[PDB]
């Protein structure tokens, strides 16, 4: 019964996707200024 | 739990190149000095965490390296949503 069942739904891999578009804009602004 | 080839094959030097494989797919490095930045270390803390979830879930070297590689193509999707549709 059940092969594993991972923890984290809608907030497991979808939570850093809001930070990864916040951190991509800060990495470009720090090199060109 | 039975130990396979990957367990005696994975080093402390691999786990650093697995994260350096992860940080290059999320954001490519212009300068080697960008790796010592504050904002860069924040998602390094995202990728430092995931490797240990592959150690409990994967039983092979091809699955272990695949779970880290699927986030790599899956994060490339979201950067493409801002590129074509800007949303």
């Amino acid at each position: 019964g059940s092969p594993g069942y991972p923890n984290g739904l809608l907030s497991g891999d979808e939570d850093f996707s809001s930070i990864a578009d916040m951190d991509f804009s800060a990495l470009l602004s720090q090199i060109s200024s | 739990g039975v130990r396979k080839g990957w367990h005696e094959h994975v080093t402390q030097d691999l786990r650093s190149h697995l994260v350096h494989k992860l940080v290059q797919a999320i954001f490519p490095t212009p300068d080697p000095a960008a790796l010592k930045d504050r904002r860069m270390e924040n998602l390094v803390a995202y990728a430092k965490k995931v490797e240990g979830d592959m150690y409990e879930s994967a039983n092979s070297r091809d699955e272990y390296y695949h779970l880290l590689a699927e986030k790599i193509y899956k994060i490339q999707k979201e950067l493409e949503e801002k590129r074509r549709s800007r949303l």
